[PDB]
């Protein structure tokens, strides 16, 4: 599980 | 994986290479991911956009005019235009899709006409309502970097149909909010320019898309469309209906459409001509036929309810006298008056009569204007009064009337705003009539712009003013001399019933529309 | 596998070091992982973008003018600009590439002119529409942190076209959004900067990319562009078309392509100059040619259905009398001169973006109490111009033979009879003065005289703008003698020859020259 920043 | 649906779609070279680069990129990604979900969404959009699917269009003209005559009555300029398109189409393979702009009053038949063109030319139908479209993202969409990113609403309806040649009904173009907070009218410039329809370039689908094969029929209620859009659109003006035209539309098209809408069988309900004419005159005053199918829908469902309550009777006959038994009270409905004319007014809703009243009482020269008047009409009464002051000794007025009489010009409109030069000659007729005691003959309407030397300048919207004067009981209509070239576009019953007088100057107007000679 | 693509598509120094450092970073990753997908996305985005590929720009000027004259008519200044670019490019191996802003009314052919330029120079063609575009990330993109990120659409189009010498056509550069929420017009301030295109740093591909040889041609309808953007572009003003060149565009370009779009053979339809000039005079009222080719296309499809529904008449000949049989009632009417010399009216010359038009100005001076009413949807500079003109008449009323207490005894009404049309500007001011003098003396203004110019209280005539369409409007209207200001003589250098030959043009310096020429009797 890895976080990922979306716009 | 998904190349079977890519080669199953028969895509052009740029779209095929890009979607197979995206799918080839997708296989080296780990699944259960966010960006893999983005790529599967993008491929899922490009597999359902039509790239090759084309509907076979109709070559026959007699069958076409038969179709557009079976589902509409007397929209001759538009039906001529569609026969022109289907006449050119039988000589070549493909044409740029015609970009039309149907401009007219409400209820005049512009949306169902798009359904008729769709069923007649062979194309498929979908409509995009432009009312409330406030930003370009409803036309171009967003980049797929964003979370809620879809390919606009053009490509969604292209995908919703599934063909390369549909009929977009761009409905209510004039209902778009195109200020600085968002201007979607500027995004339609690429959608409506034949220089750039072969490469549309959606924001979500950055492949160039071909909109040159799509027929664009757009509807509007006015010519208040921004000027870069007015050039890209062929404007066809649709005008209002007469009373016998509304009787033929109601008797030939609206009553059958309402009978198998409310499941009325063969011998249950009968409406004669006088009931329909009593709905036209007494329950409506519009230019369209919205309210006709409203009142006829009320008659049909009250007929079905009256057949379910009382099974003693099996047939309901409506004959213009028992409309009070169904609709109840009616809604809307002569001597020569001094200082009162009836000019003709043309709003965007249509034509209308226009009562104009003056009162010149002994005062000190004040000049008061009431009736919610625009600034151009006030300047038109000032110009009209200046025409009266210029020829005072001719007309028989005491030339001290600018300082010993004070004048009130009121239109009994009330709370409705009115503007335009077109009532101007009417003003000075009343300005003669109250200053001389000569009554204006009450069967005379008039329209025209005032020149200070005394001429009558052309006015616009002549046909709707003559239609408003035909349903108001007017018999004599004074017209500018330069609008007589429009008189061969008027229905023959209107020209037959109304007496039209083209006039060049004020002396003709006063010589015709006053009772006593001046 | 990838390093032979990096060495194959040979880069400059910083792009190669960044891309090889990126691959060396990729070598210590699992293949099916998210950071591996971000790195592979940055790598193949660095591989799709062209670093050295160009196009052989043409060198023959005569064949280039042959292509430019093949696609469009007129437009001599932009064609001069393209031939001068091809001359300097014929001498120099690599120059900066021009940044052009074409500004004009709609329909004058500035979008198709770009594809004409890209065909005539050999450069590849790229179009990007900026109409209503609000997101600045269409130009620069987003960082590769973000899911589904990518470069700006400029870098995407450069990567699509494959060369570093395209022609970008920036459509509707003035209809871009500019507020707090979105401003891509200041994002274009880096890419149209003529000195800093050598390092265009966008947000996805954070290396510097060279855009100092892309030809930028922007199309707009107005000067409503921010002043930093206007200063970075070379403005070419495409004015409206005259009658003769609309006749030549129609004969040479519009009729053959509308014959080609309708399968009309050579012996079916014929349209002469009377029908074309009748469409120009009585149906269009435009500055472009787009409604002109809509009328021509209407004639062609009506000719097609008249050849299908009849099939016993096989040649349709359209000329000046039977246009109403096809097109119908004349939509518009041009202004004409008057036939008699009349007290109080003059004919100024008005100019809008549709073109020039005659401007009738009338005055009534009835006996009253000095009331001053001004009607006709006037502006505020126009009403200040009438006040200045009335002051010039009032300070000179002893010489003119006018009873000097007319400001107490007579009421003056200046009216311009178009009414609904708003009208503003000082260029009618001389005309206003002339009308007032006529309406104070009973000396009628001769109807063959038009005039234009600004008035001052000294009496002098100041220069005005846009003489060409005003003189074309006077020549169309039947005027035989105009009155321009003195310091607009230079503009007479760019008027066509028939207009100069027909119009007796008198430059004036002060007001009694105008009152000497334009009145019937001596003042
Ligand atoms: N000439 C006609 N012949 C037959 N039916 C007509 C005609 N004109 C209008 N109608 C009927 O009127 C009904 C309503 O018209 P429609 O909704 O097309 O008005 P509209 O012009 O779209 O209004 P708006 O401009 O406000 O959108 C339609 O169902 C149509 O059947
Ligand atoms: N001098 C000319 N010679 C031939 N055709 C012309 C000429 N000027 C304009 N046209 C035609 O007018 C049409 C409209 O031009 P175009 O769309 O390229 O620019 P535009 O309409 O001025 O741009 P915009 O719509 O942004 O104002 C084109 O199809 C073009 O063929
Ligand atoms: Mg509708
Ligand atoms: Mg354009």
């Amino acid at each position: 599980a890895a976080a990922a920043a979306a716009a | 994986a998904l190349k079977r649906k890519i080669e199953a779609a028969k895509m052009p070279k740029d779209a095929r290479e890009k979607t197979e680069a995206e799918l080839q990129k997708l296989k080296m990604m780990s699944p259960m991911s966010a960006e893999a979900t983005v790529v599967r969404g993008y491929i899922d959009w490009m597999l359902q956009v039509p790239w090759n699917s084309r509907s076979k269009v109709k070559k026959d003209l007699v069958k076409a005019q038969e179709v557009l005559d079976t589902d509409h009555y007397g929209l001759e300029r538009v039906k001529d235009r569609i026969l022109e398109y289907l006449a050119v189409q039988s000589r070549v393979s493909k044409i740029k899709g015609p970009i039309l702009c149907l401009v007219g009053p409400p209820g005049v038949g512009k949306t169902s006409l798009g359904q008729s063109i769709a069923k007649a030319t062979g194309r498929q139908y979908v409509r995009m309502a432009l009312g409330g479209v406030r930003d370009e993202a409803e036309i171009r969409g967003h980049r797929r970097t964003y979370i809620g990113s879809m390919p606009g609403k053009l490509i969604q309806k292209m995908a919703k149909v599934g063909v390369k040649n549909p009929l977009f009904l761009l409905d209510q173009i004039d209902k778009m909010a195109s200020d600085m907070r968002g201007d979607p009218a500027s995004a339609l410039l690429e959608v409506l320019d034949p220089e750039q329809n072969v490469a549309f370039n959606d924001h979500y689908l950055e492949v160039d898309y071909d909109l040159s094969d799509v027929m664009f029929v757009a509807t509007s209620n006015s010519m208040n469309i921004p000027a870069p859009l007015l050039d890209r659109m062929e404007v066809i003006r649709l005008s209002g209906y007469t009373e016998d035209e509304k009787l033929n539309i109601a008797k030939q098209h609206l009553l059958p459409k309402q009978f198998e809408r409310n499941a009325i069988k063969k011998g249950e309900l009968t409406i004669d001509d006088s009931a329909i004419m009593s709905i036209i005159r007494y329950y409506t005053r519009e230019a369209g036929v919205r309210s006709l199918e409203r009142e006829i829908s009320k008659l049909c469902r009250k007929a079905v309810k009256n057949l379910l309550m009382d099974k003693t009777v099996k047939h309901i006959e409506i004959n213009g006298d028992n409309l009070k038994d169904f609709l109840g009270v009616q809604k809307v409905d002569t001597e020569n008056r001094v200082g009162q004319v009836t000019g003709l007014a043309w709003t965007e809703v249509g034509g209308d009569l226009l009562t104009i009243e003056t009162a010149c009482v002994p005062g000190k020269g004040k000049l008061t204007y009431t009736g919610s008047l625009g600034e151009v009409m006030q300047e038109s009464i000032q110009a009209a009064l200046t025409v009266v002051r210029a020829r005072a000794d001719k007309l028989g007025i005491n030339p001290d009337f600018y300082e010993k009489r004070d004048i009130h010009v009121h239109v009994p409109e009330g709370a409705t705003p009115k503007d335009g030069p077109s009532a101007g000659i009417a003003m000075c007729t009343a300005l003669v009539s109250c200053l001389t005691g000569n009554p204006v003959r009450a069967d005379v309407a008039m329209t025209g712009e005032i020149t200070l030397r005394g001429l009558v300048l052309p006015i616009g919207g002549l046909k709707e003013k003559l239609l408003a004067a035909h349903r108001g009981g007017i018999k004599v209509v004074l017209i500018p001399d330069d609008n007589k070239r429009d008189l061969e576009e008027i229905p023959d019953n209107v020209i037959a019933d109304l007496e039209i007088h083209p006039v060049k100057r004020i002396d003709d107007v006063l010589a015709i529309a006053l009772e006593h000679p001046a």
